[PDB]
Parts: structure tokens; C-alpha cells; sequence
């Protein structure tokens, strides 16, 4: 049975990571659709002095104080870090490096996830989504059910545990698409573009904005 | 750690899907053994020059205590050396780059431990990168080091 | 000497449980409201909503 | 005469006693293929080397 416990804590971590990746997937891909996406890439690998985020900020022209954080990579954090390292703009000093903030009042959440990150090498691309309040929307429907089957007729028994549940997620002032995505979306689906319906009628409405950086 | 525990499972599909197995990784630590040489001490010598023979050993231990210090900590810094390049935690500056420079080869190891760059606590090294970051500060660049602050011992990343 | 003698080394069982290493703490006051967690969820693959525009 | 001896490990990382020897010489604390990584993430093994010149 102790297998049974390491199991559960373990299951716990990848259970909440997962809802955390399918959410930021599906937040990404449902600001590029609703044009909520702003391109550094050209730009070296953005971020540069933080001009990338106010640059993404611009697109909440009257009110950007709705976003009040910015979820990213840990790579793009230590290239704002190695930014702030040489200021060619002399704007830091030895003491202002390491520094969360986007000059803005907004920390710049840190996360090594999958879903921020795109491609390899060149091809390799940083996603900085900047979120309001209530932006991203995760309900677990907590239908979760577990049956261990032993299966036997071998040598040895062996214990095959299995685990089944679901959760509902959705973005502020966005729709999802099923005829683009399915009734049981996958996490591809999820951070595909094309897959979210634009409701609010002005983009100030909707909650998120998604900074693409190289 | 079993990698891929959480599959997309979804219904309206009743694909088959591949099985797993629980592995247990094993830890492991070396003892190294050390001796000294059979250090002469005859009582003789230090009788001719009017000297206690006890003097032998106490000056004996005196360098000993220091040595045995220095060897445990030299073989900690050799062992953990090799332990990085040979897990992978290892950056080269010394071909891209010269010397050390102005806290931007911190900010490259922080690439390496990623979203735990924090745990990083220390930064152990030898005299010379010092005085090299010290030369970098002393010809910073970049306008962020005055002459008040050019002798600190930071990674501009709150680390020693 | 030593070579005579037997030497069983040192053993355990910790049995420590390897995790996730990626920060995944993002919901509610982590992300201040950005990105959330409820515990309950809906019924039906879909949860449409009808609001006034 | 004096003699002593200490235990070495690293975090994350186990001693190949097979290549490094029973008894092994400040020169195989150092020799390659005598560390073995095993914390999946490197993130979970504590250090990092900069060679810098």
C-alpha cells in the first residue's frame, strides 16, 4: 500500500499542474484571438527596459490599470534580468536588477510552463500574459474516480491504478469554439487560436493580454 | 518522480492507452580516508637546542588541524565540481566571454536552475574571479557602480 | 588486514517521493484573482451563460 | 603517524564507487564518469559550476 501514497502526493502536484497549463494554453490562444496578442519577437527578445510591456499595456488604452500582474517564463525573466545587468538606458542601478515589477505596479509572475513556450532555438518563443482580476476561470467539476484493477494470470500480480476526472475552464469576455475545438478538447485544442469566440464588445471588457517575445 | 502522470483522458474515445511503472532512484555518499607521513620527532634535537621534545607534537597538531580542515573542504569542492559537469549543471564563459563579467554570468546560471534559480545560496569560487568582477565593476560599462560601490560581494541577484 | 575483513557499506530506504518542480501555486491571491480555482464546477461538456450586451 | 577519514556526498548526485574505487584519491573525487545524476530535475540537485578564466 505505500506505493498508494506516493501516488497520491505525487498525483496531487501533476494534477494541479496540469489545470494550471491547460489554463494559461487556453488563455494565450483566446487572447491572440481576440487580438489581445502583441509580437516582440522582431524586437530582440523583448522586454527590453520593459518598453514589451508597456507596449502590451497600450492595448488596454483606457483603463490598463485592469491588469495588475504579468504571468511569463523564467527565461524572459533573466533576460529582463540580464537587461536590467547592462542599462543602456541608465535607468537601474547595482541595486535595482533584480526587480519583479514592470514599471507599472504589475509583478511579473515566474513559471516554467510548457505552455509559454513555443518552438526551439530561434523558432523558440516567450508568451508574457498580463491578467485582471478574475481573468482566467478554472472550476474543478471534481468527478474524479479511481479503481486499482489487479491483473493477475502473470507470475506476479501486478496493481494497474487508474484515475479519471474533469474540470471547466473559460476566459473572461471569451467563448470557446467547438466547431474548431470538440466537445472534450484536448490541451492542443485548448492553446490553439481559433478556438475562442470574442463576446466582449470592446477589448477593455475581456480580461488578459498576451505579450509574444523571442 | 513518474513523468506524465496526468494524461489528456477525455470521453466520446476509448483509445488505448500505454501503462507505467514506479521506479526508486538510490542516493549515495564516499568515504575518503587520509593519513599523515610518520613524522621524525626524536627528543634528541630538541634537547641539544634546549627545547621541550613535546614541542614536536604540539606544533604537529597545530598545522594538522588546519590540513585535515582544508583537505575535507578541497575534496568537497573537487567532488561537487565534477558532480555538476557530470549532472549537467555546468556553464562556460571562458570560450564565450573572458574573465568574469559584470554579474551577467550569474544571470546565466540562473538560466540553468530555471524557476528555482533561487535556490542558489552561495557563490564559492577562487580569488582571481573576484578581482576580475572587482575590474568590471572598477570599469563598469554600464552606469550603475560609483566608487563607494565597487567593492561589494553580491551577484546583483542577492547572493554572496 | 581490512582486505580480510568484510565491508557491508550503508543503506536506507527514504523512500522520498520525487515531485513536480515546476511553480504551478498560480490561483486566486497568487496571481491576485488573475487566475482562479473553484473548487466546484458545472454540469455538461459545455457551460454556456446569456448576458445582456 | 595519523589517520582519519569522512564521508563525501553531493546533492543530487551519487558517487560511481565502481569507476571512483572503494578508497577513492582526491584525483578520482574529481575524475569524470564518478558522478551519477539522479534527481530527474536539475533544478532538485543543489549546485551549479561557472568555469570562467
Amino acid at each position: 500500500q505505500e506505493a498508494g501514497a506516493v501516488i497520491g502526493q505525487q498525483l496531487a502536484g501533476d494534477t494541479m499542474q496540469d489545470m494550471l497549463n491547460n489554463g494559461l494554453a487556453a488563455g494565450k490562444a483566446a487572447f491572440t484571438a481576440g487580438g489581445a496578442v502583441h509580437d516582440i519577437s522582431a524586437a530582440g527578445t523583448g522586454l527590453m527596459t520593459q518598453r514589451a510591456f508597456n507596449a502590451a499595456q497600450r492595448i488596454f488604452g483606457d483603463r490598463s490599470t485592469d491588469i495588475q500582474v504579468w504571468v511569463s517564463h523564467s527565461s524572459p525573466l533573466f533576460d529582463l534580468y540580464d537587461n536590467a545587468l547592462a542599462n543602456a538606458e541608465q535607468l537601474y542601478v547595482f541595486g535595482t536588477v533584480n526587480v519583479r515589477a514592470d514599471a507599472f505596479g504589475r509583478p511579473i509572475i515566474i513559471t516554467d510552463s510548457p505552455a509559454l513556450v513555443s518552438g526551439a532555438a530561434e523558432t523558440l518563443r516567450h508568451s508574457t500574459l498580463g491578467l485582471t482580476t478574475g481573468a482566467i476561470l478554472i472550476e474543478q467539476n471534481q468527478d474524479f474516480d479511481s479503481t486499482v484493477v489487479d491483473g493477475t494470470g502473470k507470475q506476479n500480480i501486478t496493481r494497474q491504478y487508474q484515475a479519471e476526472w474533469s474540470y471547466n475552464l473559460g476566459v473572461n469576455g471569451y467563448a470557446y469554439d467547438i466547431a474548431t475545438g470538440g466537445k472534450a478538447p484536448n490541451p492542443t485544442a485548448l492553446a490553439t487560436a481559433a478556438n475562442w469566440d470574442k463576446i466582449s464588445t470592446s477589448i477593455k471588457d475581456t480580461g488578459g493580454v498576451v505579450l509574444v517575445t523571442k | 518522480k513518474i513523468q506524465g502522470l496526468v494524461r489528456p483522458r477525455d470521453p466520446y474515445s476509448n483509445a488505448d492507452v500505454a501503462a507505467k511503472d514506479l521506479r526508486q532512484l538510490v542516493d549515495n555518499t564516499i568515504k575518503v580516508a587520509s593519513g599523515t607521513p610518520p613524522i621524525n620527532i626524536p627528543p634528541s634535537m630538541l634537547r641539544w637546542i634546549q627545547k621541550n621534545p613535546q614541542e614536536a607534537g604540539a606544533v604537529i597538531g597545530q598545522q594538522l588541524a588546519g590540513d585535515t580542515m582544508q583537505d575535507m573542504l578541497n575534496n568537497g569542492l573537487a567532488a561537487g565540481k565534477a558532480a555538476f559537469t557530470a549532472g549537467g549543471a555546468v556553464h562556460d564563459i571562458s570560450a564565450a566571454g573572458t574573465g568574469l563579467m559584470t554579474q551577467r554570468a550569474f544571470n546565466a546560471a540562473q538560466r540553468i536552475f530555471g524557476d528555482r534559480s533561487t535556490d542558489i545560496q552561495v557563490w564559492v569560487s577562487h580569488s582571481s574571479p573576484l578581482f576580475d568582477l572587482y575590474d568590471n565593476a572598477l570599469a563598469n560599462a554600464e552606469q550603475l557602480y560609483v566608487f563607494g560601490t565597487v567593492n561589494v560581494r553580491a551577484d546583483a541577484f542577492g547572493r554572496p | 588486514a581490512l582486505s580480510d575483513l568484510q565491508v557491508f557499506n550503508d543503506w536506507a530506504y527514504k523512500t522520498m517521493s520525487e515531485v513536480l518542480d515546476q511553480q504551478v501555486e498560480l490561483f486566486n491571491g497568487a496571481t491576485r484573482g488573475a487566475i482562479i480555482l473553484r473548487s466546484a464546477g458545472n454540469t455538461g461538456d459545455l457551460s454556456e451563460a446569456a448576458f445582456w450586451a
